């Protein structure tokens, strides 16, 4: 129903932030490699 | 004056960073939201009033909570409550309304209807605070300008004496003009004359803009009283709609041919230098001052 | 470019909007049953609901022009719109008003 | 009384009619990613040559602290900082009875306090985009209780029908545009990435390679052009665009194409995708309503010398009696882009509001105006190149061709020319010819 | 079939025209009102 | 050569245009048997054309008189014009619909 | 179609690799 | 008729050294062609508009 | 508040 529908898109939501997740992690990497480099 | 830099006798010992900018050590503020948010739009309801954001090394402390000049007009009406008050002495109805019947009899009959909305007004009466306007402050005036009308290579009337005795030097007098709206020790930019009207759509001046009067009574003027709020946003916005860019039209920095003249032993390219003046600086400057106006 | 984006605003207005605003009135009246008065509102709604839009963003391009030395093009063009332009805008406007 | 789904193709007229602007909004951020990732890598490259040199001025000798600063401060991702459901949270009430914010505005990119590059906020432009006010009106909402939709019989906002709403699904509600401009971000990232990578002025390496078959100085392989269903270049959007194509001979050889045109069509369409729940738990009888029947007992109790206006009521029973989705509203047409922010402070002496920007470049603009040229082709390709496209409705577009496709802008406007695999819905001007208009 | 737009300016003509005749068919439908109650007087009376 | 082209442009179309439309009309109804309401629509129709052709070359050639300092001044033309032009684009309107 | 137009694009591919060979020969 | 009034800037000197001479170009140029040309004709204009 | 940091200031 409507409810079921909404609950689908704030799981889309959730995989998105998960996404952002690895994206904030996936720069302080590349920064220590900038220094040890 | 006192929070100038500019008028500090003594220089600054320490780096720039403990200062906010070159002409206020320590900024002033703008008005927040209810959430301590920066407000940036009125439409959107902003109440409080605090530090800007930026840091250029350190964030100043602020010296005014922003309500300094709405409560002088606060205190202005409440000084004038008493005056207009014992003008205003019900008064929509009143005994001379019927002075006229005695001088209807008089008349006759072929005048009748010269009394007709009388007649109105009175059928009515059978069948059924105030502030100021016209007081003429708006009429004032400032310019800052005059400061520096006289100066030249050599000045005239009608305050050339301030020439004189400054040796036709007005720098002391261009940090003054940038005090009340930032031009030049700020960019020449600068802050327009915050009209006073009833304005709901009004863009609060952000970044170190903000630290000159100008912008500060700008930013001054929104910040809601819990009093009475007798400002409403408008209902006509996103209807009307008007996208006008000012940057299709605008002249941009060009880079010129360094044409070298050697007089036999000086070096310099002279194309560049009347390229960078010429155009760069005389008719860009001008050209972008006029669409500032525009803008 | 504005010179391009202007000619297809003010040729696009009379024709299309007006042509489609008709076809769309005779596609709701031609359906059996539908009641004629309510859908001649529609429709004149139809005209005071794109007439205007159109007439405002006339307002935005003619001002966004402001081109320096030649900006009087959308004086000319205008000047020499205003009587057929206003055939058109009046004639929208009058529709709706009536019906 | 008693008794008297979305079509792909169709959605183009849709992305604008001077009522949308959601295709506008899709280019705003669109270039932003492209200002994001283009700034990142030049202020990457440039702070690599500086600290190379901390044996020498300003890295080194006696900077001036703020040189100091940049010198040390390292260099973060503006692409991470940037999401839109955070500062709608964060712009609305936690409190879900009181009245919703009717705007929302997003500078790009964006930093916290705490970050020392907040001047930069808002350089990549910013995005704006209002509240469903269908929703912000007074529903009877509730912290912790259920909330129903307006049905029949009141003053309501949505459609004729009632639904039972919980706190958690309304306020995900709240975010439909939230992760709609969310996805837009995400499935344009990787576009902006490859744009970037494709520019050999952005190639930090020092690279030795193949310099003679690059399309142009702007980018190695050319993004390509509408291609008719026959398979020859679509100039013109009269004859059908369907397909993405090279153009040979564009520099003295022919370069591979990375793309299909349908990559901006695709978040448009899969913006529409995710919009089509939410708008249809608004809409949620419609052609029939108890409430025209209701004037008659006031008309009873009212009398007879007002029966004229009831005409319009009456005309409401008697007729009765013989009797594709898009979004509208949205408020991506108010955002913003400009390119030439970057050069503003720069001349003479470098001015407010990014003045410290041209003092880390010492008052240069090369590395800038290299973005510019990326965005829309000035002065790499010529001292005037491409303009900001007209996102509306436009069946006289005109694609860009040679090597002024490959920018940003040029990109845009032929993507926005190619057909869906759906079937053609945009009508062009039925009588061009008719008036024509002869300059030059 | 009309050359160029003047089959258009039969166009917006017959559109005008629709609502005018609209408008006369509106206009002397509800005379009735106070058209036939003088009758109505007239042929009692 | 320009204000050349604008003065022989604004000087056919009441002499030229208008006196070949009714020419043709006499010559059309002279003879006995042509149906002459059918032919008082075929001069109505052609003439509004005319009118409306000229006034689109109008269109077209006021807004390519764009020079320099002197195009303002064709738009003063254009102004103190329209309107005996306004007079003459009246008579083909007018009798244009009529007949 | 979306695959049909992938599908082109690959088989126009598969024609400059060999003269970008070819000019690292030369 | 003061929100238009165009100030007086002060530009950078146009060091130019002949071989035992030296003077601003760019500094007396702006000062001439602008400072009293372009300045000086517009102040007239304004002075009568006003 | 702002009376201990120019005391700093002072005394660096």
């Amino acid at each position: 129903d409507a409810a079921s529908s909404a609950e689908q898109l704030q799981a889309i939501l959730q995989k998105q932030n998960e996404q952002l997740a690895e994206q904030k992690y996936q720069q302080e990497i590349q920064q220590r490699t900038s220094d040890m480099l | 004056v006192n929070n100038d830099p500019a008028f500090s006798t003594t220089t600054s010992t320490g780096n720039s960073k403990n200062d906010f900018s070159a002409i206020a050590k320590q900024q002033f503020g703008v008005p927040y939201k209810s959430s301590g948010e920066v407000c940036t739009e009125y439409q959107q309801v902003c109440q409080t009033w605090g530090s800007v954001p930026s840091s250029t090394g350190s964030t100043t402390g602020v010296l005014f909570n922003g309500t300094e000049f709405l409560g002088a007009i606060n205190d202005y009406n409440g000084i004038m409550m008493p005056t207009l008050n014992l003008i205003r002495q019900s008064k929509e109805f009143d005994k001379k309304s019927r002075d006229f019947i005695a001088e209807a009899n008089a008349k006759g009959w072929i005048m009748a209807g010269s009394y007709f909305f009388d007649l109105v007004k009175l059928n009515g009466s059978a069948t059924e605070d105030q502030f100021d306007t016209g007081t003429g402050l708006d009429k004032s005036s400032f310019d800052p300008t005059q400061l520096t009308k006289p100066f030249g290579k050599t000045c005239q009337d009608p305050y050339s004496l301030l020439c004189t005795w400054f040796q036709n030097k007005s720098d002391k007098l261009i940090q003054i003009q940038s005090l009340i709206d930032g031009v030049p020790a700020l960019g020449q930019d600068g802050v327009k004359q915050p009209d006073l009207s009833d304005n709901p759509q009004r863009q609060s001046v952000s970044g170190p803009l903000s630290s000159t009067v100008y912008g500060f009574v700008n930013n001054s003027m929104m910040v809601q009283l819990p009093g009475q709020p007798g400002i409403k946003p408008l209902t006509f916005a996103n209807l009307i709609n008007f996208k006008v860019d000012t940057s299709l039209y605008y002249m941009k920095h060009q880079d010129f041919d360094c044409g070298r003249v050697k007089i036999l032993f000086f070096s310099f390219c002279l194309g560049r230098m009347m390229g960078d003046l010429f155009y760069n600086y005389v008719f860009r400057y001008v050209y972008n001052f006029f669409l500032a106006i525009f803008g | 470019e504005m010179i391009n984006s202007i000619v297809m605003a003010f040729l696009m207005i009379p024709l299309q909007g007006m042509k489609d605003i008709f076809i769309v009135g005779v596609q709701t009246l031609t359906q059996p049953g539908i009641n004629p008065i309510v859908a001649l509102a529609n429709m004149g709604t139809m005209y005071i609901n794109f007439s205007g839009t159109l007439w405002l963003t006339l307002l935005n391009m003619a001002v966004s022009s402001l081109i320096p030395l030649f900006g009087i093009f959308i004086f000319a063009l205008i000047m020499m719109a205003m009587p057929l332009l206003m055939a058109w805008i009046g004639t929208m406007v009058s529709i709706g008003f009536v019906t | 009384n008693r008794g008297g789904q979305a079509d792909p193709t169709k959605s183009l007229q849709a992305a604008g009619s001077s009522s949308s602007g959601v295709a506008k909004g899709a280019l705003t951020i669109l270039g932003g990613q492209i200002c994001m990732l283009g700034l990142q890598k030049q202020l990457q490259a440039q702070r690599d040559l500086y600290l190379s040199q901390s044996k020498s001025p300003p890295c080194g000798g006696n900077p001036t602290p703020e040189m100091n600063t940049f010198c040390r401060t390292a260099i973060p991702d503006f692409i991470s900082t940037v999401n839109f459901v955070k500062k709608q949270n964060d712009d609305t009430p936690k409190d879900l009875t009181a009245n919703q914010p009717a705007s929302f505005e997003l500078d790009m990119p964006n930093f916290d306090k705490s970050s020392p590059f907040y001047f930069l906020n808002g350089i990549c432009g910013t995005v704006k985009w209002n509240n469903i006010s269908a929703l912000n009106s007074t529903n009877q909402s509730d912290n912790k209780g259920l909330v129903t939709v307006g049905g029949a019989g009141s003053n309501s906002s949505m459609g004729a029908n009632s639904l039972n709403i919980t706190s958690s699904q309304l306020q995900t509600a709240r975010l439909s545009r939230a992760i709609a401009i969310q996805q837009m971000y995400v499935t344009l990232s990787t576009v902006a990435q490859v744009m970037v990578n494709n520019d050999p002025a952005f190639s930090t390496t020092t690279s030795t390679g193949n310099s003679k078959n690059d399309f142009s100085a702007i980018a190695k392989q050319q993004f390509g052009v509408p291609y008719k269903s026959s398979g020859e270049v679509c100039t013109e959007y009269q004859q059908v665009c369907q397909t993405w194509g090279s153009v040979p001979s564009s520099t003295g050889s022919t370069t591979g194409v990375l793309f299909n045109g349908t990559e901006f069509l695709g978040a448009i369409n899969d913006y529409n995708g995710i919009m089509m729940p939410t708008l249809n738990l608004i809409r949620q009888s419609k052609e029939f309503d108890k409430k025209s029947r209701d004037f008659i007992a006031e008309a009873n109790a009212k009398g007879w010398i007002m029966a004229g206006s009831y005409f319009f009521d009456l005309v409401k029973l008697n007729g009765s009696a013989t009797e594709d989705q898009f979004d509208t509203g949205t408020g991506l047409d108010k955002s913003s882009f400009d390119p030439t922010q970057l050069t503003k402070p720069f001349g003479k002496t470098c001015q407010d509001p990014y003045s410290l920007l041209c003092t880390w470049f010492q008052n240069k603009s090369d590395k800038l105006i290299q973005i510019q040229s990326l965005i829309d082709g000035v002065p790499a390709l010529g001292q005037d190149g491409v303009k900001q496209p007209d996102l509306s409705d436009n069946p006289q577009r005109q694609s860009v061709s040679g090597p002024l496709s490959s920018t940003v802008y040029g990109f845009v406007n032929n993507s926005m020319m190619v057909q869906l695999p759906g079937q053609p819905g945009i009508k062009p001007l039925t009588f061009a010819n008719l008036i024509n208009f002869k300059v030059d | 079939g009309y050359t160029g737009w003047a089959g258009v300016y039969a166009f917006f003509f017959s559109i005008l025209i629709y609502t005018s005749m609209y408008l006369i068919i509106v206009q002397k439908a509800f005379t009735l009102i106070a058209h036939l109650p003088d009758k109505v007087l007239r042929w009692i009376g």
